[PDB]
């Protein structure tokens, strides 16, 4: 029972000022980055925002930096994010990912439920091509994401991320770091590569599987997904 | 004026700047390597030391304008940064001494209040406080102008203190006269609780009340007698009736008092940090 | 009876010495003189250190001091990951994992706490308490997940279960305070240090002595098996390290020098058993030859008893533990 | 209480051991195989410190 | 020259520093009180005044002390004993009464006053269990007569006659056997005189 519920969707005039509210519930909170994923309704994934744990190292994209601001209530555990001057363009689901960071840690391993928003009318490029890929449930599915600048830092960590958002539901984390797997996966899928070069890697698909699959880089903010990849039958 | 009493002038301002900066890198040094500081005395011990070095900085000036046959080779905005930086040296030093003195009193004449009044923060709160009100105050003189260019020599007033304004005087009379009865009292007190019957070492109370003494007597003499001087200077100068004789021995006495407050410079960094034994095994360490 | 069974163990142990071990080895060129310089100073800790332990992974390491607190440092950044209070502010012992999801740490409360570094709440818990021992607890270590062997100040060594709480086995044979505890490689063996001035061969897997070794004349502090696996070496408090044999169930060979009175705090090896680090009293820690039994080096950085002391696991660094708050990762 | 000292120490008894020249042959030979891989031993180069910085 | 992930730990870290240098300040202004014993000395009584180690802790005039009381830890002492150098005071204890030989109660103190890690912490002996002692006395080489008023300060002399460092070390002494709520008192005054010495040094004064 880790759950994250928000609330504060419905419909908007143009240039108004909504206010949006997610209510934490059984872990640690105050100890947690917050971000707040957004998905526009036939699209793809995209970063709003970020308040570190001990509010302070806010940031975010660009189209929302000056009239969205982010604040995060420690005590009662709840998390805002405050709009202004809203244009249509706006309208998308809203999700209220986690994330904590530490040697070894796994960020953004848990999501919120959605918030349907209707509003009334020098980066780093990934990319997922060959979308909608058919299969049969028989094994051997390989999704293929490019990026333009090579993630392996100097340290040596390659800061690459994947994502599952099975139909009706929300993304859950798949393989952090481009090798290592998220708690409470199968050992079924894995992901390998090089710099600029990464393939996840399917073996043995059943039926739960199918949906589409984004990748994400934590190289550098702003942080960019991918255009998504669904998988068939 | 003559040569050789002008040289004797320049050797002691090159010997205690040579002691002020010895002494205050050590101090800084030795703070830098003790940076715990569980307890508000480090701080104002280290604002003391970093105000004794600002000061390190002005007396080449002067030893260079006395060894130059009473001549100034440097331009109007050196003149006029030096009585600044001199004059925020002297009260800096001053009200971090009387701050120094009052936690001494609220650690051993009050032991268990001051548990919950004497936190580090509070030190550095109060001790910025006191550097941006000492920089407020000093900000006039800032941007007078100071040239007396008489035949050659633009003679640098703001250095040895000659002018008159009345309400300079009553602002320092103001900003003298809290510290004095503050440092006086302070450590009077702390001599009686010390005095009047304890269970602590005999050594150790003997040992402080001589501090004590000693310190008191090191601020009473190294601050008192240019301010006592200044005054009845400036109350006496711009009168009808004033000789030359008289001219010149108020002249030889503001030498002296200002040259006195230099010395505690140089002074202060002895008594403050190698005397005390918080530390003196990390000074022989450096042995 | 017992005396004639002691004197024919010492002449069976005479009996098969035929060549000490500085007779063989003198003719091996000596290591030479030792570079070593402090790459990290970890400086969190407000109170004296007195254990630590390295991760498995040879980059993460916990040390345990008296204000109450566990630190999990990341010793190649110096970066602090974890700062876990303790209900009992009185700690002796330290341990990590082999697989690095749980920590232990025991001390003056009797009590073995194991935590749980791995939740999905964010943060650590008190996973159990081991209770069970009626004295101050000194050494415990990891044999996997669910099998933890502590050491305790009543005397006695006793094997644990996590799950259920309860004591699978206990170890009963030395007559005074037990203080240190060291593990085999293949984890079927282990050997204990006890102020009786001896040393003993345990068997984990059914709980009974098999060789008991003596020769110090004080308490032992400080054991570890030698990276083979078929010696050990102890340290004791009348300034002496020995270095022990299992196969031959002798002393081998023995670092003393002349200047040195203190009692040694803690002991380790190198990852292919040439040096024998050493904590003392004086200070300092000294690095010996393990054949020659010449000093090869000193490693003088703290202005304290020097309480702990490890070796990663790659052999590629040493920490070194102080009672002033302050761990160095020497090179 | 006595009687388990006896058990033990007879147990003691029931051993065998090894002559020490072998055991200390056998130390020094793992000691010289494995000196190659003693990063504490010989120093390796910057390149190979993880430590450094 | 950092990645994302390496300065959000950076920050972590440094909250994890400004807590703990929080949680140092909060315990660097509480007494410590050491609390040893000879057994039946009486040491419930003080304890209730206010399997291994046993804490208390009470408040008198916005003070806060912590009673650590060892007692039926049953181990070498000089293996943990070094634990608790820096405690503030020592609460030792006895029973006038058990003249159980105080014998022993003499060689304890004989080893703690006379010890390192503790050549400069002051013992504030108390001595309870008065009114038993008076009435044994009213019945039952030493100079006097069986009377309280005496003996009462032979056995004082007796006991601080075993300090060695007679200087440089303070060890109060007191009487109590009604628990008239002045055992507070003489605990709270000897935690001040230490207190002002460690104020002395520390203000380089010293």
């Amino acid at each position: 029972d880790v759950q994250l519920v928000e609330s504060g969707g419905g419909l908007v005039q143009p240039g108004g000022s909504r206010k949006l509210s997610c209510s934490a519930s059984g872990f640690a909170f105050s100890s947690f980055g917050m971000h707040w994923v957004r998905q526009a309704p036939e699209k793809g994934l995209e970063w709003v925002a970020y308040i570190s744990s001990g509010s302070g190292t806010i940031y975010y994209a660009d189209t929302v930096k000056g009239r969205f601001t982010i604040s995060r209530d420690d005590p009662k555990n709840t998390l805002f994010l405050q709009m202004t001057s809203l244009r249509s363009e706006d309208t998308a689901m809203y999700y209220c990912v986690r994330s904590i960071y530490y040697y070894g840690s796994s960020p953004f391993d848990f999501w919120g439920q959605g918030t349907t928003l209707t509003v009334s009318s020098s980066d780093i490029v990934m990319t997922q091509a060959t979308s909608s890929v058919p299969v049969t449930p028989g094994e051997s599915v390989s999704i293929s994401c490019r990026s333009s600048k090579s993630l392996l830092h100097s340290n040596g960590n390659t800061y690459l991320y994947w994502f599952l958002q099975r139909p009706g539901q929300s993304p859950q984390l798949l393989i952090y770091r481009m090798s290592n797997l998220a708690s409470g996966v199968p050992d079924r899928f894995s992901g390998s590569g090089s710099g600029t070069a990464f393939t996840l890697t399917i073996s043995r698909l059943e039926a739960e599987d199918v949906g589409v699959y984004y990748c994400m880089q934590h190289l550098e903010y702003p942080l960019t997904f991918g255009a998504g990849t669904k998988l068939e039958l | 004026e003559t040569p050789l009493e002008n040289m004797l002038f320049a050797s002691f301002y090159l010997l205690d700047f040579i002691l002020a900066l010895v002494g205050n890198t050590l101090a800084l040094w030795l703070f830098i390597r003790d940076h715990k500081s569980g307890t508000p005395a480090n701080v104002f011990l280290m604002h003391l030391a970093v105000a004794d070095l600002s000061c390190v900085l002005v007396l080449p000036t002067r030893l260079v304008y006395h060894f130059s046959g009473n001549h100034w080779p440097f331009g109007e905005i050196a003149c006029r940064l030096t009585g600044f930086l001199f004059y925020l040296n002297m009260y800096a030093s001053i009200y971090f001494l009387t701050c120094i003195s009052a936690d001494r009193f609220l650690a051993i004449v009050h032991p268990v209040k001051s548990l919950k009044l004497r936190r580090p923060l509070y030190a550095h709160l109060a001790c910025a406080f006191l550097w941006v009100v000492v920089a407020v105050a000093m900000a006039p003189l800032l941007v007078s102008p100071q040239t007396v260019q008489t035949n050659h020599t633009v003679v640098c007033l703001q250095l040895y203190r000659e002018k008159a304004s009345h309400h300079a005087l009553v602002s320092l009379a103001v900003a003298f006269t809290f510290p004095f009865i503050t440092t006086v009292t302070c450590y009077l007190l702390i001599i009686r609780s010390l005095r009047q019957g304890l269970r602590v070492e005999k050594r150790l109370k003997t040992k402080a009340v001589r501090m004590i003494a000693i310190v008191l007597a090191i601020f009473l003499v190294c601050f008192v007698p240019y301010h006592v001087n200044r005054s009845v200077y400036v109350l006496h100068y711009r009168s009808h009736g004033a000789s030359c004789a008289t001219q010149r021995i108020l002249a030889l006495a503001n030498r002296i008092t200002s040259c006195l407050t230099s010395l505690n410079g140089a002074l202060d960094p002895i008594m403050y940090f190698f005397v005390a034994e918080k530390f003196r095994h990390a000074l022989c360490n450096l042995l | 009876e017992a005396e004639q069974l002691k004197n024919q163990i010492r002449d069976a142990r005479k009996a098969c010495a035929d060549a000490t071990l500085s007779q063989i080895t003198n003719n091996i060129d000596p290591v030479g003189r030792i570079q070593m310089r402090t790459r990290r100073t970890l400086r969190g800790h407000l109170a004296k250190i007195y254990a630590m332990h390295w991760g498995t992974d040879s980059r993460l390491l916990v040390s345990a001091s008296q204000d109450g607190k566990l630190i999990i440092w990341d010793s190649y950044t110096t970066n602090k990951v974890h700062a876990i209070p303790l209900r009992s502010s009185w700690v002796m012992t330290c341990a990590y994992a082999p697989s690095g999801n749980y920590v232990a740490c025991g001390g003056l409360d009797n009590i073995c706490s194991i935590y749980n570094l791995k939740t999905r709440e964010g943060n650590v818990r008190v996973s159990r308490e081991l209770a069970g021992h009626t004295g101050y607890l000194s050494c415990c270590r990891f044999l996997d997940d669910n099998q933890i062997v502590t050491s305790s100040g009543d005397t006695t060594c006793a094997l644990w279960d996590i799950e259920t709480g309860q004591q699978t086995t206990t170890f009963t044979g030395h007559t005074g305070d037990v203080m240190s505890l060291s593990l085999a490689p293949d984890t079927r063996l282990f050997v204990s240090g006890a102020c009786d001035a001896s040393a003993k061969l345990w068997d984990v897997r059914e709980g009974m002595c098999r060789q008991t070794f003596t020769g110090h004349e004080s308490d032992i502090n400080a054991i570890c098996f030698f990276p083979n696996g078929n010696a050990f070496a102890t340290g004791s408090d009348d300034a002496t390290c020995r270095l022990f044999d299992l196969r031959a169930d002798q002393e081998l060979m023995t670092y003393s020098h002349d200047n040195i009175i203190c009692g040694i705090t803690s002991v380790s090896f190198s990852k292919s058993g040439r040096l024998l680090l050493a904590g003392y009293d004086d200070f300092n820690c000294n690095v010996w030859d393990a054949l020659k039994a010449d000093r090869a080096g000193v490693l003088a950085g703290h202005d304290n008893r020097v309480s702990c002391l490890g070796v990663t696991d790659d052999g590629m660094a040493v920490a070194t533990g102080s009672w002033d708050s302050f761990l160095k990762i020497w090179n | 209480q006595a009687r388990k000292l006896v058990e033990q120490l007879k147990m003691e008894a029931n051993i065998d051991r090894i002559k020490v020249s072998k055991a200390a042959a056998d130390l020094m030979a793992y000691c010289e195989a494995h000196a190659k891989e003693d990063p504490l031993l010989t120093p390796v180069p910057a390149s190979e410190n993880p430590f450094r910085e | 020259t950092l990645s994302a992930e390496d300065k959000a730990a950076v920050e972590r870290s440094k909250m994890i520093d400004r807590n703990l240098r929080e949680d140092g300040e909060k315990a660097a202004r509480e007494v410590k009180l050491l609390l040893l014993g000879a057994g039946e000395s009486g040491k419930s009584t003080i304890v209730k005044q206010m399997t291994g180690i046993v804490e208390t802790h009470f408040t008198f005039k916005d003070l806060h002390f912590k009673m650590f009381d060892v007692g039926a830890q049953r181990s070498e002492r000089k293996k943990w004993i070094h634990c608790f150098e820096g405690v503030t005071a020592i609460i030792f204890c006895v029973a006038l009464s058990d003249y159980n030989r105080m014998h022993e109660s003499m060689k304890l103190f004989d080893s703690i006053c006379n010890n390192k890690w503790f050549t400069d912490t002051s013992i504030i002996l108390f001595l309870n269990k008065k009114d038993l002692f008076e009435e044994k006395i009213k019945k039952s080489e030493y100079a006097g007569s069986n009377t309280y008023e005496e003996a009462a300060a032979y056995i004082q002399c007796q006991f601080e006659d075993l300090n060695k460092r007679k200087d440089t070390k303070e060890i109060y002494t007191h009487f109590t056997c009604s628990t008239d709520t002045k055992n507070v008192q003489f605990v709270f005054d000897a935690v001040t005189d230490v207190i002002i010495k460690n104020n002395l040094k520390d203000c380089g004064l010293f």
